DNA sequence: TATAATGGGAGCTGTCACGGATGC
DNA sequence: GCATCCGTGAGTCCAGG
């Protein structure tokens, strides 16, 4: 449960099937000890396991389950492990990574074959922490963080 | 010690409540007045661990020189809220609950 | 090298009664052509006053000693009644094509 | 239906509903059953409705002046032609109620979105994957972090240990806390005057020795 | 296999 | 300059206008000017006259409708982030049925978006245009059933969301099927619902030969109509009480009932068509007098027996014809939704009928907008169909109102589309553009609208077609549907004409799309142009005929994405087109009446016209567009110009004195250039920047909020701690940039502070502040700075506030500031250039004016383009457009050549000679003589075949200049190029996809929340995704320890990234990673699944991958 | 808290192709 | 012994909005 930027909240649909677990499952107790009829209780418990199903594998028997005024189906555990997109294929067989870069290719015909040609300014930043050392290395800054401050603006770059 | 095999087996119900820090009882995410997590609810700090670090839910106890004491008052353990990304809860159905997996 | 007119704070201008947007303008006075006969001459303002119906050119610069504009037809704007213009502009010797995005005089 | 509730759950509640009228109803009275069971029954429907259908749960006379303010600038727009200010609604709502609150009383109401709601046609978009985590810190904090830290020491040890350990106690660099100038006195084995005095001296030649070398001041931010 | 028309039929038993 | 232009086609007919597909479709839809009582049973007035009356007790019926004005003009909207929208209020009046109390009032739904006039909509203060969809036709289809060959699967098709598709089969049996909301049952069951008995069904099907026998089931017929009924309802509901009037009430619901079902009035037409029979209603049955009365279902099991036993005058139906796939506009997408918002409204009309007072209630209480309103807002925001308009150039938008998408809501998904769906069928001819299309995903999904195509009333494209009675070519110009024009032998618009007769005595046509050659009695039509055959896109390809079709296609495609350049140039070659595309698509200003101009300046046009009135045009300059394109306009005539009706006022932006201005024209060499011009890059001419060509303005929107918050007010200062007035140099006393600052990444744009959120000081803080004695302030800067490589200068400042007039914004936002910062783009290395032939490439090479291979009288060429890509993409088009070029650049005009109808190398030829006339005796009257690299080069031309040896070089040099060849000297060492060179003028683009625009690179930023991996994206300063398959890059390599620092310290690894960090800044050499946070997240997922994840050692004892963390 | 009220409504329509478990 | 029904899968990265 995360307040964005704006102050309004993001949160997770385990968190809507987890609550539909909470209240089915509080339901019950309190019919069981009021002593409901058979058909009721025979009602909420049927109720509860498409509920605890729901969480772990929505859609998986029969109707999906939907946050109201929406048709799309909710994240379950199921579809964040499995898929294209689920955890496997999208967080550890491959990952978004820091030090890295993308731009344009133009072709350099004056390299050699084991060339390339960077900008400065993806280099600047590709090499930071380097740069930031270096930089403390000869004079150009007191320390590390000096030499940060110093690079987060532009035009006080020399 | 070093990692070398990796193992997935069934979990027993005392096993998950061997897990889980405490029973969530009420479906209450965090109240909205203050935006601070409700007891018994699914992001309660008495159960999954502080929201900040070495910091109490109430404040008696925001230093680190308290380490896995317990708030009396407030009932939140003092130690790195990193905790709250690893701490099972649970939550005790009445009726027994197949699971679809293995029927499926 | 450089523009000065007044009532324009950038180059995405337009000055009302003008026809010309400023960056016309500017395309304009690029070419203009500023002979300096003086070799210990390095840097020149011309001053321009002009307005009501006019189309302007590049004669109506008040003339300095040591300078002569080499093409004084060159259009620059055309003025509508009480459409007025006081630019300033700098004008250096120098060598090649230096951008604006690097001598910004 | 179409009110925040699963017709099963609506049913569920209409249930219990059931179960309070029957165990509180008089025949004696000569009123058929399904007059009396109906109350209890919208009764007990609508108060689930108000206290489960929020993620964030809002208390029961809460969600009322919400839903009462919702029809209030319904109809205001329906006389209007248009949607009504915070001020026309501070009026028809009546006394006691300015712009500032009904402002408040919307933003209270505000329900969370999901996560998983899409951006694109393709399934490649969530709306999680635009949200940072402002909470773990960053590698160039923990950094800046450790530093500080390493800096702090080294200036600490030009101080005889006697002052760099009456300030480590009364600021709390170790321990975690910060002590009394009584505390420090007693372990010391000096008067709350001496130990205050060694502290001044030391903070002192903290001040002069970093007017020299000037190593800390890129901390201050 | 629909929730809501089981319960409908269990119901119209009583 | 002249514009001379080639061609003999004599087009009777102009381009009809190019957005009423949009803007006829919403004036349809809305009916905003017809009185009501004069609006037909069309649109959302239709909506109405469904979802009214409603009943039940009382009754609340419609009366009528009407919009108002809005509340907000165009721009205003635009500014303020509102929606063009007009109120709309209906009369209605509730009817107690026995008391007779009449209560009538006037209930304000809420608000409809109005169409802008160039056919688009503001939504939510941004440019958005509805495509048109394209989905099957309602009616009734046979088509052969791919199992059975002999049998046949007749299908009833509805509107969508207007009834279920119906199956019939004749199965293996002999028993005829009929499946609806996936039901198999016999159809003999419903004919008897219907009151077929077995007399009327053995007469009607008895003329075959057994097809009738498996519809015969004494069974059914033993029992009457309700008896069939409750059968029919029991086979339909199984578990259901088969109550007789709920039986009635579903059945009538299914099929008889106009509300819930409805085929097309285009579905009920051909279905009349189809069957030979005539429709009362656009249902399938009606219940009339108390049951059940057939309309369709009788036919439909006529015509499938017919065709299943081979009667002639029964086919099969081809399904992607243009004859059975049709068009639905903008008007009926809106009112489809309009329909569906309606009946939610009527949903809660009858829930509050039930309930409360029935003697005090008026239409006021009884309507709820609110549904309505939800379903239109969520149409015209969040619909696949609603996109956001393409403002990149004025034909981006043009285009972008003509598409045609299959895909959307009730049409196909991905992959649910096969190839039949996208193959350019024969009956695309002259309605679908068969070149502008998507290359790709949506490849044969996405389409245009062929030029002289328009839609019809009952959503079929029809095309134009000159009739031809004995060979003489009336100028009767009939537009027809697939299905129509596939009776006429209809000839291509190339036959020669003396005067009004077909002149050939073989002629060129089509019978059926098929290509057959015929007699001039034989011709009924004939095509009115080929300009009919394409998209406006590819009509603005001249010599088109020399291009392959798959290069044609980018052509057209980038052409959409031309950034308008400070001064832009219609092309030396244009194609008839570059004009009516600058009219209709509303970018420049036009004259309304003949009449003098009275005041002309860089904001404003006041016209005095023969009214003798004052008309005022103010003009558009320096707005910003949906992509950040400049669009601008600027004065095009003179005080007292005396202008003609329609007359140009203004050019718009790429717009040249009213031409399509996407581009420059440049003095191209096609010529290798050391590997600079390697694989499709270019070279150009640094005198390109100096006379600033290929050079756009652009202004990028930056946007802040200051908002209340529980630890205090975000406010918008200059007051910003810890900062120097170096810093706050350009800030004006609120905070704000001052209007005309430079800015550069990282200066503030705007200066906001927030309160600090409760921070408990760290020890070495609170030591920090008693050693230099300064109190930490209570806020902290939060100001909107610019952002890695952005930049420029700042022209606009919106400040919104709550507290003053006209504002409120949305709830607990104290403020709202949007700075426009703009920048004018020279071109740079890295920026993409193409032409319209298909041409593309990035800008490798800025070499100096000295370096260019330049002509004889010393002009420098612009661009070097490699020969290298021509062969391989057979677009000879661009080689034929740089003739023509160098002709019009030296004779100083420009050309206009018809697509199929266009210049001829012949032609091309005349002109190339007089232009070496002019080239050439210049030089031999200035007092120069052949040069003698040229002999060196003429030498080597004549081993090359290319000159007749032995002739004079200027025969010679004539010779090579016709084949379109110079001679070049090498700008580096005067020497000439080994041989002879083409040379010529080009029209080439700069296309929207710049380097400026691309360029990123982080070292560490902000990460995901579950994860803790980076953020994705430029905008994010995200990292960059190391895919699966660059994992097994990496693998195939065994750079074990550079694919684990992918997978651990750069991404996941918390601890260790932390430390990477340190060990860098530090000098010391990266630790050793470990775990990745993200494998904890599988763990812990995996547990929430009841499944114990257990890290072993060889030992097989545990293994604490959360240190304790997890563990009590 | 007391006339009496007693079984819901969507559905959504143009993939394609396998493997592998389940009925005459 | 064959159909028959079920679920499951269907290329990479990048930009916007
Ligand atoms: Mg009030
Ligand atoms: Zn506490």
């Amino acid at each position: 449960m995360v307040q964005v930027d704006g102050g309004r909240f993001a949160t997770s649909d385990l968190n809507d099937l987890y609550r539909r677990l909470i209240n089915r499952n509080n339901r019950l107790k309190k019919l069981l000890a009021q002593g409901a009829p058979e058909i009721i209780i025979r009602n909420e418990k049927r109720m509860l396991q498409e509920a605890v199903d729901a969480l772990l594998d929505n859609g998986r028997r029969g109707a999906p389950v939907t946050n109201p005024g929406s048709d799309r189906p909710l994240r379950s555990l199921t579809d964040i492990l499995s898929g294209k997109q689920g955890r496997f294929r999208q967080n550890l067989l491959g990952k978004r990574v820091d030090y890295s870069g993308r731009s344009v290719i133009v072709v350099g015909p004056q390299l050699k074959l084991h060339q390339c040609g960077l900008p400065k300014r993806m280099a600047l930043e590709l090499f930071k922490p380097f740069l930031l050392k270096k930089m403390e290395e000869k004079g150009i800054a007191p320390n590390v963080k000096a030499a940060r401050r110093m690079l987060e603006r532009q035009r006080d770059i020399k | 010690k070093e990692v070398r095999k990796v193992r997935i087996a069934l979990a027993s119900p005392e096993k998950i409540r061997s897990w889980s820090y405490g029973e969530v009882e009420k479906p209450e995410t965090i109240n909205y007045r203050t935006l601070k997590p409700e007891r018994d609810g699914l992001f309660d700090e008495r159960i999954f661990g502080p929201i900040k670090d070495y910091e109490c839910a109430c404040g008696k106890y925001k230093r680190q020189r308290f380490e896995g004491k317990v708030c009396e008052r407030c009932g939140v353990e003092v130690t790195k809220s990193i905790v709250r990304r690893y701490r099972m809860g649970h939550i005790e159905l009445a009726t027994p609950a197949a699971h679809i997996w293995f029927v499926k | 090298t450089s523009v000065y007119i007044e009532d324009v704070l950038h180059e995405f201008s337009t000055i009302p009664g003008v026809k010309e947007d400023v960056v016309e303008i500017i395309l304009n006075l690029k070419e203009l052509v500023v002979r300096f006969l003086n070799p210990s001459l390095q840097t020149v303002t011309l001053l321009l006053k002009a307005e009501g119906p006019k189309e302007v050119k590049a004669r109506d610069f008040l003339p300095v000693a040591d300078v002569e504009i080499m093409n004084p037809d060159l259009h620059i704007a055309t003025l509508e009644e009480g459409g007025r213009l006081n630019m300033e502009v700098r004008v250096d010797r120098g060598v090649g094509y230096v951008p604006a995005e690097k001598h910004g005089i | 239906t179409g009110r925040g509730l699963s017709f099963l759950d609506l049913i569920q509640e209409g249930n219990q509903g059931l179960i309070r009228a029957v165990e509180k109803f008089e025949y004696k009275r000569r009123f058929k059953f399904s007059t009396y069971a109906t109350w209890w029954i919208r009764q007990a429907i609508n108060r689930a409705i108000a206290d489960q259908a929020r993620t964030i749960r809002i208390p029961v006379h809460m969600v009322e002046t919400i839903n009462k303010l919702s029809r209030t600038a319904r109809q205001l727009q329906q006389e209007l032609g248009r949607e009504p200010t915070y001020e026309e609604i501070a009026e028809a709502m009546g006394p006691g109620w300015d712009a500032k609150r009904v402002e408040e009383t919307l933003k209270i109401a505000q329900e969370p979105v999901s996560l998983e709601t899409p951006i694109g046609d393709e399934k490649d978009s969530f709306y999680g994957d635009f949200i940072p985590d402002e909470h773990l810190p960053s590698p160039v904090d923990a950094a800046t972090q450790s530093l500080l830290s390493e800096e702090l020491e080294k200036a600490l040890s030009k101080l005889s240990e006697r002052e760099a350990m009456v300030l480590k106690l009364r600021k709390g660099l170790i321990d975690g806390r910060e002590h009394t100038l009584e505390e420090v006195g007693a372990f010391f084995g000096v008067t709350r005057e001496r130990i205050r005095q060694i502290e001044n001296k030391a903070l002192r030649k903290l001040k002069y020795h970093e007017s020299r070398t000037r190593k800390l001041r890129d901390f201050l931010d | 296999s629909d929730p809501v028309r089981q319960y409908l039929h269990e119901i119209g038993q009583v | 300059m002249e514009i001379k232009r080639f061609g003999r086609i004599r087009e009777v007919i102009p381009l009809p206008p190019l957005t009423e597909i949009q803007v006829e479709s919403y004036r349809r839809a809305l009916q905003a000017d017809v009185p009501p009582e004069k609006r037909e049973n069309v649109g959302i007035q239709a909506a109405f006259r469904e979802t009214f009356p409603i009943e039940e007790g009382l009754v609340l019926d419609f009366l009528e409708y009407r919009l108002g004005e809005p509340p907000f003009p165009q721009d205003e909207c635009r500014e303020k982030d509102l929606t063009y929208q007009a109120p709309l209020y209906a009369r209605l009046q509730l009817i107690h049925k026995d008391t007779g109390l009449i209560k009538e009032d006037e209930v304000f739904l809420g608000h409809i978006p109005l169409m802008t006039e160039d056919g688009s909509f503001i939504i939510n203060g941004a440019d958005r245009v509805i495509v048109s969809q394209i989905h099957r036709s309602p009616g009734v289809y046979f088509t052969p059933d791919p199992a059975r060959p002999g049998r046949y699967i007749a299908s009833i098709i509805p509107l969508p969301k207007r009834g279920p598709w119906i199956d019939l089969e004749v199965e293996p049996n002999g028993v005829v099927s009929m499946k609806v909301n996936k039901r198999k049952f016999p159809l003999v069951l419903l004919l008897r619902v219907l009151g077929y008995d077995q007399e009327t069904l053995a007469r009607e099907l008895g003329a075959y030969g057994e097809l009738v026998q498996g519809l015969m089931d004494e069974s059914v017929f033993a029992m009457r109509p309700e008896e069939a009924l409750i059968r029919l309802f029991t086979l339909l509901r199984p578990g259901d009480p088969p109550k007789r009037d709920k039986a009635v009430a579903y059945v009538y619901g299914l099929i008889a009932d106009p509300r819930r079902y409805d085929l097309g009035e285009a579905g009920r037409y051909k279905a009349e068509e189809k069957l030979g029979i005539r429709l009362s209603g656009r249902t399938l049955a009606r219940f009339e007098d108390g049951e059940f009365k057939d309309e369709v279902f009788l036919p439909t099991l006529r015509y499938l027996f017919a065709l299943t036993a081979g009667v002639p005058g029964h086919e099969v139906d081809d399904i992607d014809h243009l004859g059975n796939r049709r068009i639905r506009t903008v008007g009926e997408l809106m009112t489809d939704q309009f329909r569906v918002g309606l009946a939610r409204l009527a949903r809660g009309v009858r829930e509050r009928m039930l309930m409360g007072s029935e003697d005090s209630l008026t239409p006021a209480k009884l309507v709820n907008s609110r549904p309505l309103e939800a379903a239109i807002r969520e149409f015209f925001s969040r619909s696949q169909l609603s996109q956001f308009k393409d403002e990149t150039n004025p034909l981006s938008s043009l285009r972008h109102k003509r598409r045609i998408s299959a895909l959307g809501p009730g049409g196909l998904t991905r992959e649910r589309a096969g190839f039949d769906v996208r193959d350019v069928h024969r009956t695309h001819y002259g309605r679908i553009c068969p070149v502008e299309t998507p290359e790709g995903a949506n490849i044969g999904l996405i389409t245009s609208l062929a030029a002289y195509a328009r839609v019809d009333e009952l959503g079929f494209i029809r095309t134009p077609y000159r009739r031809v009675v004995g060979g003489v070519v009336t100028d009767e110009v009939v537009y027809m549907t697939a299905t129509e024009e596939d009776r006429y032998t209809i000839a291509q618009a190339n036959t020669p004409l003396e005067g009004n007769r077909i002149a050939a005595e073989r002629v060129v046509a089509r019978r059926k799309g098929e290509p057959v050659i015929v007699s001039p009695e034989e011709v009924e039509f004939m095509d009115v142009s080929p300009k009919q055959v394409f998209s406006v896109n590819t009509n603005l390809i001249p010599f088109l005929e020399h291009d392959d079709a798959n290069r044609a296609l980018m052509g057209s495609n980038m052409q959409t994405q031309a950034v308008p350049l400070i001064r832009a140039q219609a092309p030396v070659v244009m194609t008839g087109l570059e004009e009516r595309v600058v009219r209709d698509s509303l970018a420049a200003l036009y004259a309304e009446e003949d009449g003098e101009v009275a005041k002309v300046d860089g904001n404003r046009i006041v016209v005095r016209y023969e009214d003798g009135r004052l008309v005022e045009y103010p003009l558009r300059r320096f707005y910003r567009s949906n992509q950040g394109t400049a669009l601008d306009q600027r004065p095009r005539v003179v005080v007292g110009q005396r202008v003609r009706k329609g007359d140009l006022l203004a050019d718009g932006p790429a717009s040249e004195n009213g031409f399509l201005a996407l581009g420059q024209n440049v003095l191209v060499a096609i010529m290798p250039f050391d590997g600079y011009n390697f694989e499709d890059a270019i070279v150009i001419s640094e005198e390109l920047l100096k006379r600033d060509f290929y050079t756009s303005i652009h202004i990028e929107r930056y946007e802040i909020e200051a908002r209340d918050t529980k630890l205090g007010p975000e406010r918008i200062t200059r007051d910003i701690p810890h900062l120097s007035e170096a810093a706050l140099r350009d800030l004006d006393e609120e905070g704000v940039v001052r209007i005309g600052a430079e800015v550069k990444p990282g200066d503030i744009l705007v200066g906001r502070t927030s309160f600090k959120g409760e921070s408990e000081p760290t020890p070495e803080e609170r030591l920090l502040r008693s050693i230099f004695g300064e109190k930490a302030r209570d806020v902290k800067d939060t100001s909107l700075r610019v952002p890695p490589g952005e930049g420029g200068i700042v022209v606009r400042t919106v400040r919104l506030r709550r507290g003053d007039p006209g504002v409120e914004l949305k709830p607990g936002v104290r403020e709202v500031v949007r700075v426009y910062v703009a920048q004018k783009r020279k071109l740079q290395v890295g920026d993409k250039l193409a032409n319209r032939h298909g041409n593309k490439g990035v800008v490798a090479k800025i070499l100096p004016v000295e370096d260019m291979p330049h002509l004889p009288d010393g002009t420098p060429v612009d661009v070097i383009l490699n020969p290298l890509g021509v062969p391989s993409r057979m677009n000879l088009g661009q080689i034929l457009e740089t003739h023509l070029g160098l002709a019009g650049y030296f004779l100083g005009q420009r050309y206009i050549s018809p697509i199929f109808d266009g210049a001829k190398e012949p032609e091309i030829k005349e002109l190339l000679a007089q232009a070496f006339e002019v080239y050439f005796g210049k030089r031999k009257g200035e007092g120069f003589g052949v040069d003698k690299r040229e002999v060196e080069v003429l030498r080597r031309a004549e081993k090359l075949g290319l000159v007749t040896p032995g002739k004079t070089p200027e025969e010679q040099l004539k010779e090579l200049f016709l084949q379109g060849k110079v001679v070049l000297y090498d700008g580096r060492t005067g020497e000439p190029i080994e041989g002879p060179i083409v040379v010529g003028q080009m029209f080439i683009m700069k296309l929207y996809h710049m380097v400026e625009d691309k360029m990123h690179a982080r070292s560490t930023g902000p990460y995901s929340l579950i994860t803790q991996q980076p953020l994705g994206g430029k905008a994010q300063f995200g990292g960059q995704r190391f895919g699966e398959m660059e994992v097994w890059a990496l693998e195939a390599y065994g750079a074990a320890h550079t694919l684990q620092e992918m997978l651990t310290l750069k991404s996941d690894d918390i601890e260790g990234r932390n430390a990477a960090y340190e060990a860098i800044i530090k000098g010391e050499d990266v630790p050793e990673p470990s775990v990745p946070e993200s494998f904890r997240v599988l763990v812990k997922e995996l547990q929430a699944l009841a499944l114990d994840v257990q890290t072993l050692d060889e030992k097989d004892n545990p293994v604490d991958i959360f240190e304790g963390l997890a563990s009590k």
